[PDB]
């Protein structure tokens, strides 16, 4: 199977330099070019440049002349992109994708990496506070009740939320994070459950914020 | 065969050079088609 | 550089109907091949190649997707449209450096009107210790996306002190959900009693209000 395995998310300060990797397997590394693509909200997709391993050369985008630098290591079949002089405009998700055959026609990009999110900020990492969204006592006796967890004041993105260690998925809505005026993020995660289960069944939201090593298991129950 | 492998290797480096030179897409087609023709003989 | 103009920027199509997305630019075709390609990108996911060289369907991609056109005009077609097809669709050329993408087309799946289920949540006592009170209103599984959330505290209308988030269109039932968070200081919160969330939606023949009393069990 052809796979492009990229490196993890990065939080870096303005003016600094970052370097991400793209591990390519399942095919002959030097027979294809690898494209780099920039995606940030409101700007769709943008081609950064191509790297063509082996007798390495690059296809360049003038708009990324001094911003991006493309290299490759054939022995480890890994492509690298370095972003320098980082500003807020560099905050985006970066994909690597297998492009054209080096001796073939011009082509699209078929196999994509899962992307590497780059956050350019001078703000400090902060773990979230998790508060219960307790089910109302007004809940219809034989109907449907709603409960959840409030995940407040964290930086940066993202936080992941599951329910009962991922066993409970039906009726679950985890809302997109909203940037508060304090510069900190916040979101909610809700789930609809039978009202007859409120007093007897367990509901635990599993909040995880990787950048701050924060893991919280919050049990949500009717407030007495 | 070695004489024919030499043609494929060279033609494959022809289409590479033209790509490095940012040549037109029409030209790349023609040269890739040449390589394809040579590869079918091997 | 080569500019790819997509149309429309956004589209809403009913189940089983046809979706037509257009891409216009300068000639990116030779007399033999058409160097325009199509991608699908769903939220939280990398873009996925659908069509290469204008009309070649990638293996694994359903036959409902198809592409056509040449030279300056290219069209992506989806028929019939299904719930899981809600995504942003991009065109891209591989004519000459630099490769550029179209602006993208956001495809929404159209369904019958669904009224939102409304829930209101009081702030936890744990949060009140920190000195901040958050009140949340939940709008669950509704369509269309347009909804009006009005916060009331002791029958006083609020403004500028709330933020709402909306989920992506569900790829199975084509509904949306909405959460609105009312942020108050502990002092301002404890000086009042009745906290109400008023919701106005097309599926509702009248505004629906959920409420609670501060201190009430």
């Amino acid at each position: 199977q052809v796979q492009l395995q990229q490196s993890g998310a990065e939080l870096v300060r303005p003016g600094s330099s970052v370097r991400m990797s793209c591990k390519a397997v399942g095919y002959t590394f030097t027979d294809y070019c690898i494209g780099w693509i920039k995606q940030r909200p409101g700007h769709g997709l943008e081609w950064i440049g191509d790297i063509c391993p082996g007798d390495a050369y690059t296809n360049d985008n003038e708009k990324f002349k001094d911003k991006a630098t493309l290299t490759a290591d054939t022995s480890s079949t890994t492509a690298y992109m370095q972003l320098s002089s980082l500003t807020s405009e560099d905050s985006a998700i970066y994909y690597c994708a297998r492009g054209e055959e080096q001796v073939g026609l011009r082509n699209a990009m078929d196999y994509w990496g899962q992307g590497t999110s780059v956050t350019v900020s001078s703000a400090s990492t902060k773990g979230p506070s998790v508060f219960p969204l307790a089910p109302s006592s007004k809940s219809t006796s034989g109907g449907t009740a709603a409960l959840g967890c409030l995940v407040k004041d964290y930086f940066p993105e993202p936080v992941t939320v599951s329910w009962n260690s991922g066993a409970l998925t039906s009726g679950v809505h985890t809302f997109p994070a909203v940037l508060q005026s304090s510069g900190l993020y916040s979101l909610s995660s809700v789930v609809t459950v039978p009202s007859s289960s409120l007093g007897t069944q367990t509901y635990i939201c599993n909040v995880n914020h990787k950048p701050s090593n924060t893991k919280v298991d919050k049990k949500v129950e009717p407030k007495s | 065969r070695a004489a024919l492998e030499e043609l494929v290797k060279l033609q494959g480096e022809r289409v590479r050079g033209l790509k490095q030179q940012k040549a037109s897409a029409e030209l790349i087609e023609e040269e890739v088609a040449k390589l394809l023709k040579l590869k079918a003989q091997l | 550089d080569i500019v790819l103009t997509q149309s429309p920027a956004s589209l809403a199509v009913s189940l089983g109907q046809r979706a037509t997305i257009s891409c216009q630019s300068q000639s990116v075709s030779t007399s033999t091949y058409n160097y325009m390609h199509w991608y699908q990108q769903k939220p939280g996911q990398p873009p996925k190649l659908l069509i290469k060289y204008a009309s070649n369907l990638e293996s694994g991609v359903p036959a409902r997707f198809s592409g056509s056109g040449s030279g300056t005009d290219f069209t992506l077609n989806i028929h019939p449209v299904e719930e899981e097809d809600t995504a942003t669709y991009y065109c891209q050329h591989s004519w000459e450096i630099p490769w550029t993408f179209g602006g993208g087309t956001k495809l929404e799946i159209k369904r019958t009107v669904a009224a939102p289920s409304v829930f209101i949540f009081p702030p936890s006592d744990e949060q009140l210790k920190s000195g901040t009170a958050s009140v949340v209103c939940l709008l669950n599984n509704f369509y269309p996306r347009e909804a009006k959330v009005q916060w009331k505290v002791d029958n006083a209308l609020q403004s500028g002190n709330s933020q709402e988030s909306v989920t992506e269109q569900d790829s199975k039932d084509s509904t949306y959900s909405l959460s609105s968070t009312l942020t108050l200081s502990k002092a301002d919160y404890e000086k009042h009693k009745v906290y109400a969330c008023e919701v106005t939606h097309q599926g509702l023949s009248s505004p629906v209000t959920k409420s609670f009393n501060r201190g009430e069990c």
